[PDB]
């Protein structure tokens, strides 16, 4: 089975710094974008950020944007997120998806194998 | 950012429509529109992976459309399988990827 | 003038199938849509579905694809719509209408010009 | 889908009065709505297309009003010419969908 | 960059390609006005103001005229029929009359408009305005009583420079019956194209990039006549959609491979040759040279002219003597002496009778090679000689190895018959 | 048209195009006219009109040193040697002085003249003369004492605009070592173009088929360069004579047949596809991509590009399975996915490994294709996907048929050995 | 020239022939000084000279931003890849800063100076200063306080004919992205290429040769451009040393030789066609079609393109039925009827079902053609006529020898199978 | 042995029509352009007229122009000339001839394989 399997995620105090750890495995990683998504506790999907299947370019939410660090081994097939500077805002289920897209019409990703998710709890 | 209605009802078999709406920057930028199924505490489903197409395992009482600045999913045929969150998602040309609100079918 | 002369009336049982027919002139005729649209006596207008006569691409209503089909003949300038399987919920005034378009895009198009709504009878 | 809704289902009037007539839809269609005019027994006919616009040939005493969620048509003078039935026309999406009607009568 | 040279089958496998893939297709419809200049006249005859009119005249005029295994002939004639195809769908739903209607309808507004076609693509609307701008406003007040040998040179001047776009794009799509191959400055101006870019739903990855490769959009694009409509020509202008980026690539180059059995040759040629990609999960094979253009370590590619391949052909690079994948070549008696050049070096192969060296412009001769192939990686010289032909090598740097190996060639013993083969796989070859 | 589906050997015939098939050349030898320019001399230095003189000077001495199976390759090999032949051939008896002198001579009282050549060939001729007039008429009488920095600033634009056609041949000539690849406007203007194919001997079927398709004329002729000649210079446009007309052509395109057995793959490819055409009870093929252009029905060929063949080989369209003619395809092991698009539809291979759709911009996923080779129907769907490529159908209506029958490639084993074969006839690949 | 027709094998060679072969290049760096047109600007608003001004920055800007077995195939990239690598190796060290002033520094004290860079290559370099000049001697003292609309009107006609150069550089750059195939006008003039040659560091002999042959020397090099910098670009022209002449070349052309057996065909096409030179004792073949270029008894090519071929190959001419070297076939049933023209005669091969005739235009039919090949010299006939098809014979005269021999196709027995084979030693047809 | 074989030859009053038909054998009809040519009687050839191997081109002399009418089935293999307003002047053998040109120098058609001729008589 083509699986996506977080790790890493856990209780930090405000401030905190966090490492989420995705490790694909039965696809060739190196092909594909990947991005983590994550839901907050009876709230909506809300991207967090994107890595290209090189690493050549990445992108993040404004939430994240100078906090977080999104990045990949391709020859460990796993994704990593650092976090830093985490809030009680970013308490939220993480969840790494492979990004894919047609490119015929336009070039949005949909995100098509979907991980476990990772509970990361952020409170004093 | 692209809104989604709460929550939607129908009785087994009934046809229920999930709206979703956007704005120049995203759905009105030309930025397709694809469609995502939760069951509760289970990850996201895909369940519509461009404008119209499904992937294998979305049965054909499943579809879905674009038209203009909104978007559409309509499930026909409503049965108790079907009673999870369903969230559209798009582009937005400032925002990057950007998820509806989230709808409820409730059976 | 633009005139759409459609057919006069018609009646069929149920399970039969009724060929619609509306000739076209005074305008050029590959260069507009025909919409059909459908007015059941005691209800509001309901929309058939759409021909583009250069090409003869349609699309067609959810509620009636596969029943319906349109047609075009170029060298008559002349328009049909068959259905089938009829029902007594189709027993309706059916129209042919050329299209017009917005500035945004022929996507978004109204219906200019309008035939003599051929009244079907279906019946046992 | 866009339900279209009209309002009153008729309105007595008599002739110079200022008929005005109301459409809602249930989306924001932006000015994407026609006017029709029905005479019974006839062919609708085309008055306003962006709910601003007039149709080349039609009375200037027609007048279409508003944009967005909301809309009228407006007779600046009814003339005895003007009773009939009428429909707005929403074309934001497909399937088109049109209001339910509004017959204006003689008072 | 990566190369590693597979002493095995004498072939380089070049790594470290970034792809730009493109998936799709968008538009820019131009309307270009020319006016009412077939409403003016001019009675003086000589005249300055003459020979451009009549010039103008002719060109808008010859625009009413005009309207639109070996497996690299395969796959590069399915991308050109796609293309045109593709193209040909969306100038089919801009042909109507009520669609070039409700674009002229737009752009009186405004010189930029996003149009949603019936047939439901979106495509960008952009008016060149300029030359009607002339036409109207000066021309048409300067030829008072249709006289045309007016004092006021600077209007014939004038006039030969904002109708010059205009002849360019008719002479354009006049040479190429209306699907100009390249996106020429007079279809498409930088301001245009930047704009464009600009305008298109792709994100802001492919926006730098497209706008730091402009050039490479610019001729993996084309353009298609729609028509002449009255005083205005309508044209589309196709901008490429790199919707595959960033994913790895590499390049297969092959020189043959020979050896000597009972004094005679025996020599085989990998046929796979050129570059691949990976897609989405699955490997790509670009199989002809007039597609992946490349620029740095960016290959730009059509993805029409892909030709889907196994993952396993990969071992016909790393171990083809022991793979049972069906790896392409051809063999026979047939020992031809020739460079290779390849992006960190070169393959060298020399056989009985020719003569093969390397040298450095300094040093001279820096070794005379041996019988066989030789990877000249290309710190290891500055040129390569065969016969006294001199071959220059690349001065790019990057990482070299060597797959070590005992060529397929000398392990296996040539088919007795048919020996000769050509594009076969290699248990054909070689028993 | 009208296309059938052969599922026997997974390839279409699209029938019902007429035939357009250049048998000869007219030719029209151009003289044109720049005059004493290398005569007149400026003093002035810094000038307008020495500017524009200058480069007239140039434009006419460099012009005086400038002079004149794989069916494929040899079918268009054999039409550009053919096509070159046959105008040098007239070249050379244009050449004679005393013929260049009778031309000249002729157009001496007439804008046109119409020469019987001493080979016998009738050949029209045209003056060009514009700028021997302006040159003699007008910047003879300006250029006074070997002033050129004259205030009468109309003349340099003048100059500019009457010579700007012969910079135009002489740079095309210059380019092309003499010998155009098509017939430029500013070799051949409309207003002359027109004029000869009004003098053409054929018939008027042909008239009205050249005139229509004037650009499909300018572009199968081309120019040959005579020389330059006492301030004029002579060259020739060879116009097509479209001979055979109205005959049936019919275009096959084919993609792979596979199927498995024992789990592994035997594939047949047609190697016979591209245009065929009938001509005098022959049936013609025309292998080479390159010649043969479509315009709706017609189809535009030279006939040195047809390689004659039997008329039986159209039973490798109906009966490939058993007919005793030797249908040409390539087979091995080699199931190469890929959209064959064709003008009614697309034949579609996907095999193993590779996912095949097809789908609606307004529908969706129509259908998901079984492993083999589907013909879509362009009615049937918008779009192929493969691999994730998607694939835009032609638009175009017509007939479509389906000739049912077991694909080849189940119906015989493979043969054991050599099992890989390259344009091979059927009989050789299944035992 | 002299040709032999070789009954044995339906081939001919022509001799006779002198080699022009390119053995390396000569590297003219240009400068071309556009100046500070940057630095100018109008504010008049409506201007001849805002508009050519703007123009010229616009090409300015965007040029900123530019920057740089089936032998056929192999033969032809090895020379594309050679061509490009070693002109890109010139590249690289010009490019370098101090170079560029170096190059610079000199052309300040004349327009014309010798550079032996640093990578021990010495250069010719140009100054193109004309627009420089009209830029800061002129339109500076034009544009007083930003003014634009002088009414000096000569200002603006001049600058359009100053500027031609620099946009059509740009714009040859630009569509080539920095690497053009053929080396323009407007990069090197006919004043500058003479001057060129001249320095060029050759003898006597290929100084008379390449100023004569202007045209093959301006089309076998190319251009690459260096850069902008600041109100300059900097190019290369790379020109051809010809370093192989006079050596003996030969053309081979050949026919398919068929023999009916059991009344089935065999057939066999001689595959090493195409043109052979002799440089320094060994025998070079140069398959790429489209490098070797003839002008009368010269055959101009690309030494890269050459692939060394033994000297025994002469007896695939002389006794290929006998000879054990491996002359290069494809052979099978596939009776081919066409007309090899070839340039002092034609084969013509006529198979069962296929008239074949000649003729001349005063004569008419001069004779009927019997099935199998037929050396018709173009002395024997005008034309030869092939299904109606007429092919027409060279008129240039030359020896026509024929060395008579009973044909391979009948004096040897077809292999059963596999019988239909390309690009096969002969051994391996026949039995 | 190819044969081109005319009927349909008769008496006609003036005024009256007939149907000329040819049957063409032993060749592929398709591929020919088609002809008829009249001899009156002791006279010598009169083209009348032609019609393309598709029939998509046809021309009549100026004495058939109108009056007459050219036409082949292809799959018949069979050429026809319809004849109205017959005259005295029409009194001729009929002679189907098919056409062939080497469009080398010029295109004019020589007719190759010709019919046996049938008599046409117009008398009152
Ligand atoms: C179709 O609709 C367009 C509007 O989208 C109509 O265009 C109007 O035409 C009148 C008369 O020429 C003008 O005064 C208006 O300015 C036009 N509107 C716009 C927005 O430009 C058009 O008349 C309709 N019919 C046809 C046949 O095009
Ligand atoms: C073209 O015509 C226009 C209009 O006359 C000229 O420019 C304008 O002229 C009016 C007066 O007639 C001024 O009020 C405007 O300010 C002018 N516009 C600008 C931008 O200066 C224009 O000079 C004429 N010539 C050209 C080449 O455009
Ligand atoms: C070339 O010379 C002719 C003849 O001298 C000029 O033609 C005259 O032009 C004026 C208008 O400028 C007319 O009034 C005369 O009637 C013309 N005469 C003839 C005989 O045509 C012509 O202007 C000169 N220049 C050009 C560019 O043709
Ligand atoms: C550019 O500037 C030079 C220098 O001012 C001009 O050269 C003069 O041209 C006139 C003729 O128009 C001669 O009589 C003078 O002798 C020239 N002087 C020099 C120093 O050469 C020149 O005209 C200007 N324009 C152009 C286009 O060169």
């Amino acid at each position: 089975e083509v699986q996506l399997v977080e790790s890493g995620g856990g209780l930090v105090k405000p401030g905190g710094s966090l490492r989420l750890s995705c490790a694909a495995s039965g696809f060739t990683f190196s092909s594909y974008s990947m991005n983590w998504v994550r839901q907050a506790p009876g709230k909506g999907l809300e991207w967090v950020s994107s890595i290209s299947a090189s690493s050549s370019y990445s992108d993040y939410a404004d939430s994240a944007k100078g906090r977080f660090t999104i990045s990949r081994d391709n020859a460990k097939t796993s994704l990593f997120l650092q976090m830093n500077s985490l809030r009680a805002e970013d308490t939220a289920i993480y969840f790494c998806a492979r990004a894919r897209a047609t490119g015929y019409s336009s070039i949005t990703p949909y995100f098509d194998i979907w991980g476990q998710g990772t509970l990361v709890t952020v409170s004093s | 950012v692209v809104t989604q209605p709460p929550s939607v009802s129908g009785a087994p078999g009934q046809r229920v429509t999930i709206s979703c709406t956007g704005s120049s920057s995203n759905i009105g930028a030309g930025y397709d529109v694809h469609w995502y199924q939760q069951l509760p505490g289970t990850a996201p489903k895909l369940l519509i992976y461009d404008n119209n197409n499904r992937p294998s395992g979305v049965p054909d009482r499943f579809s879905a459309s674009k038209s203009g600045t909104s978007a559409s999913l309509a499930i026909t045929g409503l049965q108790a399988e079907d009673e999870a969150d369903y969230y559209c998602q798009s582009y937005d040309r400032s925002l990057s990827g950007v998820f509806g609100t989230g709808t409820k079918v409730t059976v | 003038q633009v005139r759409l002369e459609q057919s006069g009336a018609d009646v069929k049982k149920p399970g039969a199938s009724v060929r619609v027919s509306c000739k076209a002139s005074g305008y050029t005729f590959n260069g507009y849509y025909i919409h059909w649209v459908r007015q059941a006596p005691g209800q509001g207008l309901e929309w058939m579905g759409w021909i583009n006569p250069y090409t003869g691409e349609t699309n067609y209503a959810q509620t009636f694809r596969g029943r319906v089909t349109l047609t075009r003949d170029t060298s008559l300038k002349t328009l049909h719509l068959d259905l089938i399987s009829l029902r007594s919920g189709d027993t309706a005034i059916y129209y042919c209408a050329r299209g017009n378009c917005s500035i945004s895009g022929c996507y978004y198009s109204w219906l200019d010009h309008w035939g003599q709504g051929t009244l079907v009878t279906v019946s046992s | 889908d866009i339900q279209m809704t009209q309002s009153p289902s008729t309105l007595s009037a008599s002739v110079g009065d200022r008929v005005t007539i109301t459409c809602r839809a249930s989306q924001s269609i932006n000015t994407w709505l026609a006017w029709y005019q029905q005479k019974p027994g006839k062919a609708p006919k085309l008055l306003i297309y962006e709910a601003s616009s007039l149709e080349r040939g039609v009375p200037s005493r027609f007048s279409g009003s508003g944009s967005g969620t909301g809309f009228t048509l407006t007779i600046s003078s009814l003339q005895p010419d003007d009773f009939a039935t009428y429909f707005c026309q929403q074309y934001n999406t497909y399937p088109r969908t049109f209001g339910q009607g509004t017959k204006v009568e003689i008072k | 960059l990566k190369e590693s040279y597979l002493e095995e089958s004498c072939s380089t496998i070049t790594e470290g390609y970034l792809s730009v893939l493109r998936t799709g297709w968008y538009t820019n419809v131009f309307t270009l006005e020319v006016g009412d200049v077939e409403n003016l006249t001019c009675a003086d005859g000589p005249s300055l103001i003459k020979t451009e009119l009549d010039l103008t005249k002719s060109a808008l005029r010859e625009l009413r005229t005009v309207s639109a295994f070996v497996l690299g002939a395969i796959a590069c004639g399915v991308a050109t029929a796609a293309a045109v195809t593709a193209g040909v769908a969306i100038a089919k739903c801009i042909r109507l009359e009520s669609e070039v209607t409700a674009i002229k309808n737009c752009l009186k507004k405004t010189n930029e408009c996003v149009s949603t076609l019936g047939c439901g693509v979106r495509v960008l609307a952009t008016a060149v305005r300029e030359l009607k701008d002339f036409v109207s406003k000066n021309l048409t007040r300067a030829i008072n009583k249709n006289k045309c040998d007016i004092p006021d040179l600077k209007m014939a001047v004038s006039f030969s420079q904002f109708n010059r776009r205009f002849l360019n794009v008719v002479r354009q799509f006049s040479d190429n019956a209306g699907i100009t191959p390249a996106i020429s400055k007079d279809l498409m101006t930088d301001a245009e194209l930047a704009r464009a870019i600009s305008n298109m739903p792709t994100s802001a990855g492919q926006i730098k990039l497209m706008l730091e490769n402009r050039a490479m959009v610019r001729r993996k694009g084309f353009g298609i006549l729609i028509g002449v409509y009255g005083s205005s020509v309508i044209y589309m202008v196709q901008l490429p959609i790199f919707g595959v980026i960033d994913t790895p690539c590499w390049i297969v180059k092959a020189a043959p491979s020979c050896s000597e059995k009972k004094g005679n040759y025996a020599c085989l040629l990998r046929e796979d040759q050129g570059w691949y990609c990976q897609n989405a999960g699955s490997t790509v094979y670009y199989p002809c040279e007039k597609d992946c253009e490349t620029r740095g370590d960016h290959v730009f590619c059509d993805t029409a002219a892909g030709i889907n391949v196994a993952e396993q052909s990969k071992e016909c690079n790393i171990n083809i003597s022991t793979t049972n994948y069906p790896c392409k070549v051809s063999c026979g008696r047939h020992p031809i002496s020739m460079v290779a050049l390849s992006p960190l070096g070169a393959l060298v192969a020399c056989y009985k009778g020719v003569s093969c060296s390397i040298g450095s412009n300094r040093v001279g001769i820096i070794k005379q090679l041996n019988k066989g192939c030789s990877y000249i990686t290309n710190q290891d010289a500055d040129t390569v000689t065969i016969d006294n032909t001199v071959y220059q090598l690349s001065k790019v740097e990057g990482e070299q190895h060597v797959i070590k190996g005992r060529p397929v060639s000398s392990s296996f013993d040539p088919v007795k018959f048919p020996q000769d083969q050509f594009n076969v796989a290699l248990d054909q070859c070689f028993e």
